[PDB]
RNA sequence: CGGCCUCCGAACGGUAAGAGCCUAGCAUGUAGAACUG
């Protein structure tokens, strides 16, 4: 099976990328770009889980 | 595009292991010439050896017959321009982007017509094997193909990864060396291929049997016979080559004298026989007599 | 995997109770009695208005 | 300031024995997440994450199953509020896999042909010791 | 004792087209490197 990661590791890769202008990183570039075909599925995926207002 | 089973280069390029392993990416990139796309094989050729890719186009390696990630010929493993001059080779390759692009695309469609066994084209009619591109191919392995690049940091001494670093923590060769500039494209078409051009230099140290002056000296001097040379035996040896006019083995020399009826008999059987001649095991020396 | 749930009815009976205020207090039908759906059907395929239906 | 906890309830009796060395771990995993990306490397900047990680778990896997001295109910409470990691104990459960590194490099789908990555090879099947920091979590050799 | 209540904004369509030169960008991260009695 597949196991899950601790948070720690995608907060500091994206944390680390920062916003994608620094040389150091350079061919995310396109795969970065790629990925916005499919941001309309990220975003109907976030707003349906959104938190109700009895939880914090 | 081209969707195929295997890459086809030099066993000095597979490596020394009897068991590979390749990995298929389809369209994975466009050849260096004929920038078509063609599926990629990758290949780990050893321990510490650079991961080999295959490099040209199908049609394209298909075409010229080289090892389609060492760049170097299939058959002898030499370099386009010197193998091609050797086998006394003028070929007409493409260099226009416009022609290029239909003559690889023709090309494709000619080795459509191919049936994956002998090289397409003029590329086979030439097959007079040349004892000079024999003599000048590695006889051995050069896995050297393999090792790896300089690591810039090592070579100002930055390299703190260890041995973890994927190249080789040598002393660079200052660029002059021309061994150094030879772009895909140079030493796909083989032209100002330094490399193949030290070849040539080489080819030219290389000796073979100058003719002498008078055209009646048609008495070719053998040496290195030995006491178990027989005078009929050397005369089977140099006897479909042409009338041999005159036999004199003189056992107290360790020589013998061929004299030669025909002219082009005596200069083709020297030349042929020349540092190759072995006859029960003995290296014979074919010279000019005087 | 949060299918099929299955309640006791002091349960449900004060669940009832908590969503009392966003629920209607009618036991039956007759209320809907030209408000339904046929009804704006038929008013929809005649091209009449029932006074508080729709256009 | 803490792990904020979600479940709101009292942790067990045994949590405050185990609460000063599980936090050092914690604000010293948080210097380690904000230790920023010098000429450092891109694939060896996440290495003392799973450092860290493993040092957690196997903490907590010494304060129950070593030495016996955590209730199970602080032990689950443990697990949930992220202290632990489950699946790296319910690995370290088996036979071979002592020492894991981490989750990922017995993943085999991660690797190209479905196998574990050189991590989990024993050093006595090398017996040339070329030093092998494994990609995914950087480690030497785990088992 | 009947009720009857629209419309709301953006793009193109006008301010040219170029040939050249100059200089960061942007792509690669390569292939392969000497031979004797
Ligand atoms: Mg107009
Ligand atoms: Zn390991
Ligand atoms: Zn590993
Ligand atoms: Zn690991």
């Amino acid at each position: 099976q597949k196991e899950d990661m601790p948070p720690e590791h995608v907060r500091k890769i994206i944390r680390d990328h920062g916003d994608m202008t620094n040389r150091k990183f350079r061919h995310d570039k396109r795969v970065y770009l790629g990925a916005l075909k499919y941001m309309p599925h990220a975003v109907l995926k976030l707003l349906e889980n959104m938190p109700m207002p009895w939880e914090q | 595009w081209e969707d195929a089973d295997f890459p086809i280069l030099c066993q000095t390029c597979l490596g020394e292991n009897p068991y590979i392993r390749m990995t298929k990416e389809k369209y994975g990139k466009e050849c260096k010439i004929c920038a078509r796309p063609f599926t990629v094989f990758r290949w780990c050729p050893g321990v510490r050896m650079r991961f080999k890719k295959t490099e040209v186009c199908q049609t394209c390696s298909k075409l010229k017959n080289v090892c389609q990630t060492c760049l170097l010929d299939l058959e002898y493993g030499l370099p386009i321009q010197v193998r091609d001059a050797g086998l006394s080779f003028k070929d007409d390759m493409p260099k226009s982007d416009v022609n290029k692009e239909y003559y690889t695309q023709n090309m494709e469609r000619e080795i459509s017509n191919s049936d994956g066994t002998r090289p397409v084209g003029m590329l086979g009619k030439a097959t007079s094997t040349s004892d000079m591109l024999l003599k000048l191919a590695r006889t051995t392995p050069y896995y050297k193909r393999n090792r790896p690049h300089i690591c810039s940091f090592w070579v100002k001494g930055e390299c703190k990864r260890g041995e973890e670093c994927p190249y080789r923590h040598e002393k660079p060769t200052d660029p002059d060396d021309p061994l150094a500039d030879q772009n895909i494209k140079d030493r796909y078409y083989g032209i100002n291929d330094p490399v193949a051009d030290k070849l040539l230099k080489r080819a030219s140290t290389m000796p073979r049997l100058d003719p002498p002056e008078d055209k009646t000296i048609t008495t070719l001097y053998v040496g290195g016979l030995g006491d178990t040379i027989t005078e009929t035996d050397l005369r089977n040896h140099f006897y479909q080559f042409g009338e041999i006019r005159t036999i004199t083995v003189v056992q107290r020399q360790q020589c013998a004298f061929i004299q030669f009826a025909t002219r082009q008999a005596a200069e083709v059987a020297a030349e042929k026989s020349f540092n190759k001649l072995i006859v029960n095991g003995r290296r014979l020396n074919v010279k000019w007599g005087r | 995997t949060y299918q099929r749930w299955q309640f006791t009815l002091p349960m449900m009976s004060t669940l009832y109770r908590l969503a009392n205020q966003l629920l209607t207090d009618l036991v039956d039908d007759n209320y809907f009695y030209l408000f339904d759906l046929k009804a704006f059907f038929t008013s929809k395929a005649l091209n009449m208005a029932i006074p508080g239906g729709p256009k | 300031m803490p792990k904020v906890k979600r479940s709101r309830k009292a942790p067990p009796d045994g949590w405050e024995l185990i609460e000063p060395t599980l936090d050092e771990l914690d604000q010293k995993m948080r210097e380690a997440e904000t230790e920023p990306h010098e000429g450092k490397r891109k694939v060896e900047s996440l290495w003392p994450i799973f450092r860290i990680h493993h040092q957690k778990t196997r903490y907590i896997f010494d304060l129950f199953y070593k030495r016996k001295a955590i209730s199970r109910e602080l032990y689950e409470y443990c697990i949930k509020e992220g202290y632990a990691d489950k699946n790296l104990i319910a690995k370290w459960k088996k036979q071979g896999y002592e020492n894991l590194c981490c989750l990922r490099c017995i993943q085999t789908r991660d690797t190209n042909f479905g196998t574990n990555c050189i991590c989990r090879v024993p050093k006595s099947k090398l017996e040339v010791g070329r030093i092998i920091e494994c990609t995914h979590c950087g480690c030497r050799g785990c088992s």
